[PDB]
């Protein structure tokens, strides 16, 4: 309304909704497997 | 009714925990003073008898007691023995005050805090430095090759406040002056009430651990009792509504 | 006969409050959510002769603007603001808006968007060098590091527009984005200037400020009030039922 | 009339209606008294209704005296 | 919601950062020319409750965060390897 006093009005919400689930692309730790075929990526990259 | 009293009671105990949890989270923080919440009861209604209204926290007081020292072989770290604050220049231009003695040098010489904020007065360290000496009275000297004498650089002046508990905590290990803690008094460390400096040592947190555990026990039990109060008042109102 | 309406109104508006409270509790985990405060206001009916009837109506005097507990997520794009600070984001209708959700995402082409709203800096919406380790300083300075290149680069890009505005001067819009009130717009201009005294922390996300104690007490009070109004309605209805026999001669 | 009782004080300094000390004023409406008043008013209303209903038969039977 | 879970979580994360630094230092005891790491901890933003001047303000903390990890560039001990291609530095300096 037109305005010492509180503001009037009534704005009811509607609820919650998930918008996007994100994955944190931070480099993980390295685990040692002696087999010669496993390799680990040092940085921002993916195998095709 | 009596719900608007137990609501204030519950708010009080959650404030107490948020203070206790803050104290327990800053155990490993260098130069941290523990907060203590102070509670006060509200206005009484007189109709004579006096009916209460609840409880309201007033002001969390921090204890400025000298904590223990821990030895780090780093030559850029210093600890304060006594009361005093290192002055730091904020990006805006106003000065903050800190007790974290972990200092570094940035790419242009110059001592900065752990977050890179510059330490005043500004102490420019030369590149040919071999060993840096921060003395008892804040004299920062540097040793250079060939020279049989050390080259003096600057003085680490400590700021003393009349009321240390009134400083406003910015957040990032900085206190800024307020109305209740005005007139910062720069001084050479060791004179005019300022403390001395130990090079290679860092002041540890003031927080005592057993006190906080017992405090959480008390807070949890009081919170449970207040929830029981809310439940009893609700039940009385539910019985009333059936009439 | 109309006393059965007065109480009815209260009961109805009680439900309204409940909705608001639910709308708060559904957003207990929403980042940068500002819980809406509810308040019943009494309206008296003006007219002859004996002013006995006074109804209620619910209203929402803005939001609760006490900052919530921070969440330490190790993401450099996540920001938490100093108390009474706002990020400026372009809203849906090409106009400015203020938000506290500091979860900034990088688009495929390098646009900084919060919840799909492109963030606005000192020069407008921000264009980030496609693919870059963004680091935000304590006052909003953005440094971008391009992969592969050396680290002596970390060249700065821009600075966020951080706005100081207290809770009295701001009203929520229907999209959930806060804006200035008409009085505050008249007194402080249309678009607010960036305040360099606001400190912004990178790597922490601010949660909601929904107090559960207040919500529980509000639910208990609402239930009791609803039961009281239902009892009053029953009493009035029974009285009128008894009174409607007089008409029999 | 408007009751003269100590208005309930609730400490909410953030409310625009808080005074210098910060206590918002809540009405002095007691719950139990109002329910008791509602019950008493209803029972007085019904008693007067019963009185009218009782008198009514005598009223209608009076008019048969002349005819 | 408002709860001291969001403060104790940062406490746990801080202690875990400290433990990660400790483990990294322990794993490199035999590495030649390694500088020990130290974690510097500094608390989060403080929320100020506005009261209706006062000797002390009402301020509630929010937690702690690791901000600076320092490597102590002190001169370590020398070990003798009769291999003639091994060299050590007396002072500050780095091979390119």
């Amino acid at each position: 309304g037109a305005q010492t006093t509180l503001p009037s009005g009534l704005q009811i919400g509607t609820g919650v909704r998930p918008v996007a689930t994100e994955r944190l692309h931070s480099q993980g730790n390295l685990s040692q497997t002696n087999n010669s075929k496993d390799v680990a990526i040092k940085g921002q990259g993916f195998f095709q | 009714s009596s719900l608007w009293i137990a609501k204030t009671g519950l708010d009080a105990q959650q404030t107490n925990m948020d203070v206790i949890a803050n104290n327990l989270a800053n155990v490993s923080t260098n130069g941290f003073k523990r907060q203590r919440a102070v509670f006060e009861d509200l206005l009484y209604q007189t109709i004579g008898l006096q009916i209460g209204t609840g409880v309201r926290p007033v002001a969390t007081e921090r204890l400025h007691s000298q904590g223990n020292l821990s030895q780090t072989n780093n030559s850029k770290d210093v600890a304060i023995k006594g009361q005093g604050f290192f002055q730091v220049m904020l990006p805006d231009g106003t000065s903050a005050y800190t007790r974290d003695g972990s200092f570094q040098v940035d790419q242009n010489g110059q001592l900065v805090t752990a977050g890179g904020f510059q330490v005043q007065p500004a102490i420019t360290i030369p590149a040919n430095a071999l060993s840096i000496t921060i003395g008892r009275d804040g004299v920062v000297s540097v040793t250079q090759q060939g020279q049989a004498a050390p080259v003096q650089v600057g003085q680490l002046n400590l700021t003393t406040f009349m009321n240390d508990t009134g400083l406003e905590s910015i957040g990032e290990n900085l206190y800024i002056e307020t109305q209740s803690s005005g007139a910062p008094n720069e001084s050479t460390p060791g004179l005019n009430g300022a403390g001395l400096l130990y090079q290679g040592y860092v002041e540890t947190s003031n927080v005592n651990v057993a006190e906080e555990l017992v405090n959480m026990i008390q807070v949890q039990r009081a919170y449970e009792i207040n929830s029981k109060a809310v439940s009893t008042t609700d039940q009385m109102l539910q019985k009333l509504t059936q009439l | 006969d109309h006393a059965i309406y007065t109480a009815m109104g209260a009961a109805s508006q009680t439900l309204n409050q409940q909705a608001v409270t639910a709308s708060n509790l559904a957003n207990a985990s929403t980042p940068g959510f500002r819980a809406q405060l509810n308040a019943l206001r009494a309206v008296p009916v003006d007219g002859l002769s004996l002013a006995t009837r006074t109804l209620v109506t619910a209203s929402t005097p803005g939001a609760d603007m006490t900052p919530g507990q921070l969440d330490y997520t190790s993401r450099p794009l996540d920001v938490a603001l100093q108390q009474d600070g706002w990020l400026v984001v372009q809203a849906a209708d090409g106009a400015e808006g203020y938000t506290r959700n500091g979860n900034i995402q990088v688009g495929p082409t390098g646009q900084l968007t919060i919840q799909g709203h492109p963030v606005i800096g000192e020069g407008g919406p921000i264009t980030v060098p496609e693919g870059s380790e963004i680091t935000i300083a304590a006052d909003g300075t953005i440094s971008a590091l391009n992969p592969g290149d050396p680290p002596n680069t970390v060249a700065p890009v821009g600075r966020l527009k951080l706005v100081k505005a207290e809770g009295n001067e701001v009203q929520r819009s229907d999209d959930g984005l806060f804006r200035l009130t008409a009085e505050a717009q008249a007194e402080r201009g249309a678009v607010l200037a960036a305040d360099p005294s606001i400190r912004i922390m990178s790597g922490v996300l601010e949660g909601s400020n929904v107090k559960p104690v207040e919500a529980m007490t509000d639910m208990i009070a609402n239930a009791r009030r609803f039961e009281m109004q239902m009892k009053v309605i029953t009493s009035v209805d029974e009285n009128e039922g008894r009174a409607n026999q007089l008409l029999s001669m | 009339i408007e009751s003269q009782a100590p208005e309930k004080l609730v400490y909410e300094p953030g409310n625009p209606l808080a005074d210098a000390n910060g206590y918002v004023k809540m009405p002095n409406v007691d719950v139990v008294g109002e329910m008791v008043n509602t019950m008493s008013a209803s029972r007085s209303y019904q008693a007067n209704i019963e009185v009218l209903n009782t008198v009514k038969s005598m009223m209608l039977k009076t008019l048969t005296l002349g005819q | 919601m408002i709860s001291s879970l969001w403060i104790a979580k940062t406490g746990l994360d801080a202690q875990q950062t400290n433990m990660d630094v400790i483990a990294n230092n322990l794993a490199n005891v035999s590495t030649n020319g390694f500088k020990r790491q130290r974690a510097v901890f500094e608390d989060l933003l403080y929320q100020t409750i506005r009261q209706p001047t006062l000797p002390s303000g009402l301020q509630i903390g929010t937690g702690v965060r690791p901000v600076a990890t320092e490597r102590l560039h002190s001169q370590g001990n020398l070990s003798q390897t009769n291999n003639s291609k091994d060299v050590a530095i007396k002072g500050q300096g780095f091979f390119q």
